[PDB]
């Protein structure tokens, strides 16, 4: 106490509690996982329905930054739509200045330097968000990135954001990555959301899957959800 | 032109241990005089004067801006100003107004504040400092003053013959000019004293 | 920023400025130095050590030139020194672009300290933690001045700053007479430099710069090692 | 309690308390209910009078020919977002010569109220909205919050004791599609009367109804034309 | 003692000290990582381990060896988010030296530009001083190789061999006895002493996959990151 | 004891805007009644010393031609709101050639009721009573430092805030006349004031649809007193 | 560039800085002023001269124009800013409207200046209170006053400074029309009112009159001797 | 953010100042200046606060700052805050001459500074000035004048004023011993040497501890005289002789 | 004043007062010619009078360790400078930012 008010002051051992407080605000949020196959990235976000409380398809946390770039935000939803506008605005200036599609290595670095800049001053607070960046290209393959509220951004094959962070990634690494098509990954994501988060605190919940890769021609779009409905039928087979 | 709007003639000649400066005494507007006592030589310390010629607005404007900057220089230091430091000071003030300039051409003629060494220089309207060893002139009737001082200058000149020389250089060159005249004042300064004389010229 | 600009240095109810008195405490816990004026040149002598044998002494310099004839050292802290050196480098050029003449040593210290006083009254910043010793031979007579974090300026003959300055102050009060030569001044600046130095005085433990009437001249470690024989 | 003062300061629990104090400002306002059908979006509000002689404070206010909002918070933050709301609708009317979609209007609102919840020296906009619109894909009912989280819903209610209104809407959400206008409106005002004590009710003086639809511009009714809507009702049993 | 707000903002203590900068000196140590810089007679070795705790995490997006220009490389310790903001300042002001001046920036002049920026962050009392370190190597014309180190206080000096990170007092005390016994230093003697100094302080005796070597040569002035195969060549050569 | 000037209460309200409404209670009382024949309006001057000349103290201020006012609270803070309300009726007439309605005057005043802050001060400390005759007949509106615009039929604000409003609802109906509303208001005033009732303590201003310029001076105020 | 509110509200519904600034007005020298029908009068007490030092620069009754006269209270530094501000306004009003400035227009300039100077941020309010005396056209002698809050009134007899309540209570028991009939009686009345403020030995009383046709004329110290003598003469005739 | 603000603006709850009062009580420590006039001429006595042997004194005007061709000043307070005001007030006097070609009178130069010192007390939260300085000079309207500046921004006309708290006893001497229109350039100097002999605690009044500057009006020049080395000493030998003569009555 | 009518203070001694106390303590001592007791009082910037003994103890003690009954002025000059141990911080920067 006394050192944990401003984001500019240091602790007497040398850390910043305003960043430490914002990270566990992201921890108190529902689970969103991501995993890439050999030719694409598959997103999966658990979505909570309290009783009715909204439509069927409101406030979806699977945003769409560029034609070939996705989001899997989790945490404080209001600041997530702020980062989604900053990443949207960043990718247009790369298009206007240079004339081709933004590489994901830049787009993680350009956003993380904006997240880092809100951890230096007493005027502003750090963002209470964390998110995923998934892309696919014919000259760079698929990449999957991950940004914390501090600003540390580097690569992964499979990551998880939410309450069930360490509990869900235990069985993500039980899967294989190179020898899987992303059509197989879609029904593999659907069981991980279904295994974790038992219907005790939250009875009803949704399951939104988004997917970019070689089958989607590099364009990012949502999976056909009402069409063919193979996610939840294969996921509920794990009853024992 | 703009330099010929009022007229003027400033001459400075270097002697042996003394320097002399001279100017005319006319204020007019292109054909019509107004007075006979328009000051064109302003003192800057002791044994160091400055002459100005050209547009009569920029004569009185630069002579007050330079006096503004000179008193601040002499109070932030203790000493008086050297003649080289004045020439660098004026050349800054004329170059700041690079695009819309002051239509004037200064002439500096003084002595050393330490020794008795004379100094003469003249500047352009945008501030190109030009030092000589014999004489500098400025004004509308410039070419007549070059015809005087080339045939009427000797290296080592006592203050008696220095006064008799710059007087004949001014009284013959200015009486050939149309927009200059109406009296000539001559300052002859040296280490001991300062002598100011007004000549007897054609009043037409 | 926001636009705060509120002064954090106010008057005590006793009637003193507290933060400037604390900035002088950081100066006294610095490296010792000694500057002696001796009627033909001024000698600046600092005490430069390394924490280990791993450093490189040909990298960071103490006795620093300003224009061509104006030297400058310090006794406060390290990183605040390089700011007001670069400030004084640029500030000596606007004198030369206007007056076309090298700046007198009395004229920099009026201007460096006026930067430094106004720096303390302004808000949101701390004062500097560096005292200076500015010297130079202009118009025949040499000069030797001292600034402070309050922004005041003085004119010494033989002073000392840094650690154990009161021991060097009584030593220079007895050793330094009214006038010497430059070579007598270097001999007595080293004879007061290791009042509180270590045992070894090599060419890398000290670093001495002089101001002749020919100009500022920083001594290379060859002549420092050649003069340190039979020193004091 | 030292971290319960500014908006910039986080908490050791991880929850900013100035947003949590702004949610309680919404509950101080009077209750209002917004719902929709296949072809219409009707929001019904409840007015409060200050004294017996003063007029009732108005709740529903017109924005555009197809967008109308309700209110549940302060009045300075009401008109400050209202003047921003009218301004954006006529800009796209001027530039693209088309009415705005309702969904991308509200995305500008959540981006608008984000800045005074992160920088120092600003308060959150303590205000609650029920945005009801109509565009090229059907009617919409949107609610907001001072935490800048907008919700696409089918039937909600915000204000004082609005929990009792939500329970009426959950057990009648299936009938809210095959209902034209008259049983669409009178389902809505039965939700308001369950946010009332059992001794007073709607008296054509503290209630307003706004309807927008396919062939209908957003029209506000108050105190004269509410009386055809207030008929064929039944008293609350006890 | 604490007087006024000396424990919070960058002002002086009554003892003539200040605390927020010397709190930032142990803001490096929370990374749990160590970097070693060794200069030879014709080379300059940068060796630094990395810790990869996750199997679902890349081995290419982690390495702190960063390329400033074609002839200047660096290594970053401290925390990760602050270190990458320090690199984009170093990449940028090395480019302005080319545009303004024409020739390539020396490695000594670049640490003056960095340490003056860290001065101001110390200096203004309303922002955070970016606790991280900075070690540069490079070949200078007619001067040989150089090693410099910047600090969050904002000072630099030249070096012969000095490590940073967590273990300084154990690593530099090993390097003192190594240098002052006047051994030879050609290429591989420099690399072998750069491995064993990290291998005796940490006492690991690793596998060639965690450390990275960033050597630069007089004959090859380009900054070069070593391959995993040739790191194994230098490691089994010193294993007799 | 110095918290943020713009901070929500833990219960949900405000801090300093709540204190602004408290600072109206020390001001002098004022009564205005809307009647279909016209709007009457009354105030008490509260003269402190006989050396003070009374007519330099005013509470009724005309706005453009047909709109009156009544301030209660801080005097010089009210002078800023008056000088803006005069101008904003003139910009309406020299851009539309019509008189700004009484409701839309109060909207323009109530915009900057809570536009204080650090960038882009403190909230004001006066409540007002705008009354006038426009195209929808006579009108009477009431505002506050919280910017809560409202319409009242007969509002009474100031020191006797609760005491007058209780006595006023006792004797009021819809079909009043103008002469009945004038004599009824000063009955309320003399019950709530502490001094006597003369031609120097109170003042009136009645705006009519025909007599648009509200006009009321001394030697007529004595006639209304002596007839009751 | 300064954004910090200084004057905020209190929990009971008051201010802080305004009541504090009126305390500094209470710690000042008293200065009264009455009016009449042709000639106005105002005088200051508590001169407190060192009696060996200069006194033309300690004069605290000045004129903004050829019609309007000043008399302030409180601290002297804040008065000099307000006076030299108000000299500009009464001179720029003469540029637009050709009349001399009325006494009503110049007090609304000062009072509205002093209010917005408390409304804004980061600004220490003034601590003065003026007595503005000037007879306008049509021969209208009147006097106003100011206040650090920014209010203005019209009085017939004002008192400020240290012990204004005693002087105002003295003038309260003196509501005569005969004292505003004779001119020198009104001047002696000011000398009578200022007598029970300070020790008042006829040397610490600086008064100045204006007969609505001429600029202000300070009475002589020999005039103050004859005025104190006739006051002591008629006071002893109560036996 | 806001808890670091020092609040150098708010009134005391007593109802007076809180920050300016600290400097006005501080100003009496470590400074002593005075100045006397009653006829043609005006002087300024100063006091070398620390005269150490390893010092240059090459400036020849240490505490006196000749700010114009007609005026000068004696400053006491913060050393470096004096240099801000003397650079400013020297420049105010020169922009007047640019505008009018007429020398600045002594009255409306002092008022130009006191408006600057006041404005850094009201708004901004700036640290106020801790500088109290004196004024001499000559105008075309009154002549030889003295003024006393304050950190609050208040001035006044004087004839025997002072600055230091040690010199508060000197005012008791100057009320006891002062003449009205009988000043010479000897009766005024010998009075000041008598003051600093008693008010300063330096025994025997060492001539390297005092400093005296006078302003006379010679023909049209207003010569500002700074007297240096031996005239101080023979003034002391004149003063010590008169003290040895007057003590013979004892 | 109903109880105590007289409140006599005791100021620090002056230069002649320091000189006269010094002559009392040096009267019982042994002195060498060519010595100035006035400068000893003049090197005491506002002394206390109690330390006039302390100078006369340290001067005779320095003459003791030479087994010498003679004393110079230099012995008194080291005796005064020893007792003058004040926490005055003579950096020429504490009494010198405040001229």
């Amino acid at each position: 106490t006394g050192y944990d008010l401003s984001a500019s002051t240091f602790s007497p051992d040398g850390r910043v509690f305003q960043v430490e407080y914002a990270m566990k605000a992201v921890e108190n949020s529902s689970t969103a996982i991501g995993i890439r196959c050999k030719d694409g990235v598959v997103f999966g976000v658990e979505k909570l329905v309290l009783s009715k409380l909204y439509e069927e398809g409101s406030n979806k946390r699977l945003f769409n930054v560029d034609r070939h770039v996705g989001m899997a935000v989790a945490g404080l939803l209001a600041d997530a739509r702020s980062l989604a506008d900053i990443a949207r605005e960043e990718a247009s200036n790369f298009r206007s200045n240079f004339g081709y599609n933004i590489p994901l290595k830049h787009l993680a670095d350009r956003v993380a330097m904006y997240v880092h800049a809100y951890t230096l001053y007493s005027a502003v607070r750090p963002f209470g968000c964390s998110f995923m960046l998934g892309s696919y290209s014919v000259n760079d393959g698929a990449q999957l990135y991950m940004i914390d509220p501090s600003g540390v951004s580097y690569g992964y094959w499979g990551c998880a954001i939410g309450k069930a962070r360490q509990a869900a990634k235990t069985e993500i690494e039980k899967l294989q990555m190179k020898e899987m098509t992303c059509r197989d990954i879609v029904k593999e994501v659907a069981k991980i959301i279904y295994i974790v988060h038992d219907e005790v605190k939250d009875k009803a919940f949704e399951l939104e899957l988004s997917w970019v890769g070689e089958l989607t021609n590099g364009r990012h779009e949502i999976v056909p959800k009402d069409i063919r409905e193979e996610a939840e039928k294969y996921a509920k087979e794990s009853l024992k | 032109s703009i330099m010929s709007y009022n007229g003027g003639a400033v001459m400075a000649m270097k002697g042996k241990n003394c320097v002399a400066i001279a100017a005319d005494r006319r204020f007019g507007i292109q054909a019509q005089m107004v007075t006979t006592d328009f000051q064109k030589i302003f003192p800057m310390g002791d044994r160091l004067y400055i002459g100005l010629a050209g547009l009569a607005t920029d004569v009185q404007t630069v002579a007050q801006r330079l006096k503004f900057r000179l008193n601040l220089y002499e109070l932030k230091e203790g000493r008086q100003i050297k003649p080289y430091t004045l020439m660098s000071m004026v050349a800054n003030l004329l170059y700041e107004k690079r695009f819309g300039p002051y239509y004037t051409e200064p002439v500096i003629a003084g002595l050393d504040p330490k020794t008795f060494k004379p100094f003469i220089c003249s500047l352009d309207l945008i501030g190109c400092p030009m030092v000589t060893d014999d004489f500098v002139v400025s004004g509308t009737c410039a070419e007549q003053m070059y015809g005087m001082c080339e045939s009427l200058w000797e290296p080592n000149m006592d203050p008696d013959h220095l006064f008799e020389t710059i007087s004949q250089a001014m009284l013959n060159a200015v009486d050939r000019d149309a927009v200059s005249g109406m009296g000539v004042i001559v300052h002859i300064i040296e280490k001991d004293k300062i002598t100011t004389r007004t000549l007897k010229a054609r009043m037409d | 920023e926001r636009g705060y600009s509120f002064s954090l240095t106010t008057f005590s109810p006793s009637g003193k400025l507290v933060q400037i008195e604390y900035a002088l405490a950081a100066v006294a816990g610095g490296a010792p130095s000694v500057g002696i004026k001796a009627a033909n040149g001024v000698v600046l002598a600092t005490e430069k050590k390394q924490k280990s044998i791993l450093y490189d002494e040909r990298s960071v310099h103490k006795v620093e030139p300003i224009t061509k004839h104006i030297g400058l050292v310090y006794s406060g802290m390290g990183p605040d020194y390089r700011v007001l050196v670069h400030r004084a480098r640029k500030l000596a050029q606007q004198y030369y672009l206007v007056y076309q003449e090298p700046i007198p040593t009395a004229q920099l210290v009026q201007r460096v300290a006026s930067v430094m006083q106004e720096y303390t009254q302004s808000g949101g910043v701390r004062p500097f933690g560096v005292s200076l010793l500015i010297c130079g031979w202009n118009e025949g007579r040499p000069y030797l001045f001292q600034s402070d974090p309050s922004g005041a300026y003085f004119a010494w003959k033989a002073t000392a700053m840094g650690k154990n300055y009161v021991n060097g102050k009584t030593f220079l009060e007895k050793r330094y007479n009214e006038d010497l030569e430059l070579e007598d001044a270097i001999h007595t600046a080293i004879l007061t430099l290791k009042e509180s130095f270590e045992g070894q005085m090599t060419e890398d433990n000290i670093e001495v710069g002089i101001c002749n009437e020919a100009g500022f001249r920083r001594l290379t470690p060859t002549e420092v090692k050649d003069y340190l024989a039979a020193i004091a | 309690n030292q971290y319960d003062n500014d908006v910039t300061v986080w908490s050791p629990q991880g929850r900013i308390h100035q947003i949590e104090y702004a949610m309680e400002a919404v509950k101080q306002g009077s209750a209002t209910v917004g719902l929709k059908s296949k072809t219409h979006a009707v929001l019904v509000a409840l007015k409060r009078a200050q004294s017996e002689l003063a007029a009732h404070q108005k709740k529903i206010l017109h924005v555009d020919n197809h967008i109308g909002i309700s209110i549940a918070g302060l009045t300075a933050d009401a008109r400050l977002l209202c003047n921003f709301m009218r301004q954006e609708c006529l800009d796209s009317r001027f530039v693209f010569d088309r009415p705005l979609p309702v969904s991308r209007l509200v995305s500008l609102i959540g981006s608008k109220t984000q800045i005074p919840t992160q920088r120092y020296g600003r308060r959150p906009y303590g205000v609650g909205l029920l945005i009801a619109g109509y565009d090229d894909m059907g009617p919409h009912i949107f609610q907001t919050c001072p935490s800048a989280n907008y919700f696409d819903c089918r039937a909600m209610s915000i204000g004082a004791r609005s929990q009792s209104a939500r329970t009426y809407l959950e057990r009648h959400m299936s009938e809210f599609m095959e209902c034209n206008l008259n049983e669409l409106v009178k389902h809505g005002l039965r939700a308001l009367r369950e946010t009332l004590p059992a001794e007073q009710d709607l008296t054509t003086k503290n209630v307003s109804i706004g309807i927008v639809g396919k062939d209908l511009e957003f029209t506000i009714y108050d105190d004269d034309d509410v009386s055809p809507f207030l008929e064929g009702l039944e008293e609350r049993p006890q | 003692s604490s007087a006024g707000f000396d424990r919070h903002i960058t002002i002086f203590s009554p003892e003539g000290r200040l605390y927020q900068v010397e709190y930032a000196f142990k803001a490096i140590n929370q990374g749990g990582l160590t970097s070693v810089a060794v200069r030879g007679k014709d080379c300059a070795v940068i060796v630094t381990q990395k810790k990869v705790p996750d199997k679902l995490l890349d081995s290419s997006t982690v390495t702190h060896l960063f390329k400033i220009t074609e002839n200047i490389g660096c290594v970053m310790t401290g925390m990760t988010a602050d270190s990458r903001s320090q690199v984009q300042r170093a990449r940028y002001e090395a480019a302005n030296w080319k545009y303004k001046y024409g020739y390539e920036i020396p490695v000594d002049m670049l640490c003056k530009r960095i340490a003056d920026i860290s001065q101001v962050y110390t200096q203004n009392a309303e922002m955070r001083p970016l606790g991280c370190c900075m070690i540069l190597i490079g070949i200078d014309e007619e001067q040989g190789p150089q090693v410099y180190k910047c600090d969050p206080a904002g000072y630099y000096c030249g070096f012969k061999a000095t490590a940073a990170g967590v273990k300084q007092t154990e690593s530099t005390s090993f390097l003192e006895k190594k240098v002052k016994k006047k051994f030879d230093w050609t290429f591989e003697q420099t690399v072998e002493t750069a491995i064993t100094c990290l291998s005796t302080v940490l006492s690991i005796d690793f596998k060639p996959s965690e450390i990275e070597v960033g050597v630069v040569t007089v004959e090859n002035p380009k900054f070069r990151i070593l391959t995993e195969a040739e790191i194994d060549a230098h490691l089994v050569a010193l294993a007799e | 004891y110095d918290r943020g000037v713009n901070t929500f209460s833990p219960e949900g309200r405000l801090f300093q805007v709540e204190y602004a409404i408290e600072a109206i209670k020390l001001g002098s009382t004022a009564i205005g009644i809307q009647t279909s024949e016209g709007v009457c309006l009354a105030v008490e001057k509260r003269i402190t010393s006989p050396l003070m000349e009374p007519s330099s103290i005013e509470k009724i201020v005309e706005i453009d031609a047909h709109i009156g006012c009544a301030m209660s609270g801080l005097i010089a803070d009210a002078k800023t709101l008056i000088d803006k309300a005069r101008v904003e009726t003139q910009n309406h007439w020299f851009t539309y050639n019509e008189t700004m309605t009484v409701e839309s005057v109060t909207q323009a005043v109530s915009n900057l009721a809570l536009q204080f802050g650090e960038e882009d001060s403190r909230p004001f400390g006066v409540a007002l009573l705008f009354g006038g005759v426009d195209e929808k007949g006579p009108q009477l509106f009431h505002m506050d430092p919280s910017g809560t615009f409202v319409q009242c039929d007969a509002r009474a604000i100031g020191s006797a805030s609760e005491g007058a409003q209780s006595s006023l609802q006792e004797v009021y109906h819809k079909s009043m006349t103008l002469k009945e509303a004038i004599k009824s208001s000063l009955i309320i005033l003399k019950q709530v004031m502490e001094e006597k009732l003369n031609a120097t303590n109170i003042e009136l201003a009645t705006v009519q649809p025909g007599q648009n310029f509200h006009m009321f001076t001394k030697e007529e105020l004595e006639e209304v007193i002596k007839d009751i | 560039s300064y954004d910090r509110a200084i004057t905020v509200f209190s929990p009971d519904g008051h201010l802080f800085q305004v009541e504090y600034a009126q305390e500094a007005v209470k710690k000042g020298s008293t200065a009264v002023g009455v009016r009449g029908r042709d000639i106005v009068v105002l005088g200051v007490e508590k001169k407190s001269v060192a009696k060996l030092q200069d006194e033309r620069t300690v004069r605290k009754i000045c004129a903004l124009d050829d019609n309007v006269c000043m008399a302030f209270a409180g601290l002297t530094a804040d008065a000099r800013i307000v006076i030299n501000r108000a000299r500009v306004e009464c001179q720029s009003h003469r540029l637009t409207v050709e009349d001399p400035v009325t006494v009503e227009y110049i007090t609304r300039y000062i009072a509205s200046l002093k209010q917005r100077y408390t409304q804004s941020n980061g600004r220490r309010p003034f601590g003065i209170s003026a007595l503005i005396v000037g007879f306008d056209f049509d021969g209208t002698p009147r006097l106003y006053q100011t206040d650090p809050s920014g209010t203005y009134h019209a009085w017939k007899a004002n008192a400020i400074g240290r012990g204004a309540k005693s002087v105002r209570e003295f003038l309260e028991k003196n509501y005569t029309d005969e004292a505003i009939e004779t001119d020198d009686l009104t001047i002696k009345l000011v000398i009578k009112a200022l007598l029970e403020v300070v020790q008042s030995g006829g040397k610490n009383i600086e008064l100045a009159v204006m007969r609505r046709d001429q600029s202000l004329k300070i009475l002589n110290p020999e005039e103050i001797e004859k005025y104190v003598a006739e006051i002591e003469k008629e006071k002893e005739e109560n036996e | 953010s806001r808890r670091y603000d020092s609040r150098t603006t708010i009134f005391s709850p007593e109802g007076r100042l809180y920050q300016v009062e600290y400097a006005m009580e501080a100003i009496g420590h470590a400074g002593t200046c005075l100045g006397i006039l009653a006829n043609d001429g005006v002087l300024l006595a100063a006091e070398r606060r620390n005269i150490h042997k390893l010092l240059d004194e090459v400036f020849f005007s240490e505490k006196i700052y000749k700010l114009n061709e007609d005026m000068a000043c004696s400053v006491a307070g913060i050393t470096s805050d004096a240099n801000v005001l003397t650079n400013e007030l020297r420049l105010i006097a020169q922009r007047y001459l640019l505008q009018y070609q007429e020398p600045i009178p002594c009255e409306q130069l002092v008022t130009a500074l006191c408006d600057i010192k006041q404005a850094y007390t009201q708004f901004g939260g700036k640290r106020p000035f801790g500088v109290s300085l004196l004024y001499i000079g000559w105008d075309k309207h009154y002549g030889f004048q003295l003024y006393q500046s304050d950190p609050s921004g208040n001035y006044g006309g004087w004839k025997a004023t002072c600055i230091g708290n040690n010199s508060a006893a000197a005012v008791s001497m100057l009320k006891q011993d002062y003449k009205e229109g009988e000043m010479t350039l000897k009766s005024a100097l010998a009075l000041a040497i008598k003051v600093l002999n008693k008010t300063m605690d330096v025994s025997k009044l060492s001539a390297e501890k005092v400093e005296i500057a006078t302003l006379t009006r010679e023909n049209g020049k207003t010569v500002i005289r700074v007297l240096k080395q031996k005239e101080v000493e023979q003034l002391i030998k004149k003063h010590e002789e008169e003290e040895a003569k007057a003590e013979r009555e004892k | 004043p109903g109880r105590i009518d007289r409140k006599i203070e005791f100021p620090p001694p002056n230069e002649e007062a320091r000189l006269d106390i010094l002559k009392i303590h040096s009267r019982k001592m042994n002195l060498t010619r060519g010595i100035n007791l006035r400068k000893i009082a003049e090197l005491m910037p506002g002394a206390s009078g109690a330390e006039v003994k302390g100078v006369c103890t340290e001067a005779g003690m320095y003459a003791l360790r030479e087994r010498r009954v003679h004393v110079t002025q230099e012995d008194f000059e080291m005796a005064v400078a020893k007792v003058m141990q004040k926490d005055s911080e003579k950096n020429m920067s504490i009494k010198k930012l405040w001229k």
